[PDB]
């Protein structure tokens, strides 16, 4: 029956996002600038100005 | 050096979520002809 | 049809079910060409020839 | 008893039409009743689309 199979699927969502604050970075602990650096580098990926990251 | 903010794997599982949810209980549909 | 006359068309059962998860599952095949630093871009070109990249 | 023929039966088919098509109705929402029951998707001819589990609405 699906009302049971959306109870579990909240469930799921509901202990996934508690387990997620386990796998944290914290960004002071990291460099402040290669951080910053680091993920606009990532989320600058798979576009027209992918090698052209660093610039 | 392979970064992402937690707001968006935070965010993405909350949304996805809510529209399997809502689509997944729906059994039946009426469509009326146009005027 | 007999009973229910309502000028329109109904669907019940494993019809609208199955129909459904089809018409969700076309959106994400058009878009997973697109996703990962290996990805690739998309035209779009409308009636009055506009052009549009972009992934 | 011995006569009192009832000669029209236009009152016996419209009654019995009432009975099925009010049955009808009925048997559509019955689905949409209980703690486990299920919605129901409305297309207008406008485009508007809604989703719910109110009998009144549907």
């Amino acid at each position: 029956h699906p009302t049971s199979v959306i109870s579990g699927y909240r469930l799921a969502c509901k202990e996934a996002v508690r387990y997620i604050n386990e796998n944290l970075i914290v960004n002071t602990d990291e460099l402040g600038r290669d951080c910053l650096i680091n993920a606009a580098k990532t989320s600058m990926s798979s576009k027209i100005i992918g090698i052209n990251g660093d610039f | 050096g392979v970064f992402e903010p937690t707001i968006v794997k935070v965010k993405s599982l909350k949304f996805a979520t809510e529209a399997a949810i809502t689509i997944l209980r729906i059994d039946d549909l009426i469509k009326l002809h146009p005027e | 049809e007999g009973p229910l006359s309502v000028f329109g068309d109904r669907s019940t059962g494993e019809t609208i079910r199955s129909q459904n998860v089809m018409a969700a599952a076309s959106i994400a095949n058009i878009v997973k060409s697109s996703l990962g630093p290996v990805g690739l871009d998309k035209m779009l070109v409308d009636d009055i020839g506009d052009v549009t990249i972009t992934n | 008893g011995k006569g009192a023929y009832q000669d029209r039966d236009k009152p016996a088919q419209i009654r019995f039409s009432n009975i099925s098509a009010a049955k009808a109705v009925a048997d559509a929402i019955r689905t949409s009743l209980g703690p486990k029951g299920m919605d129901k998707m409305i297309q207008d001819g406008k485009g508007d689309v809604t989703i719910t589990n109110d009998g009144a609405t549907i």
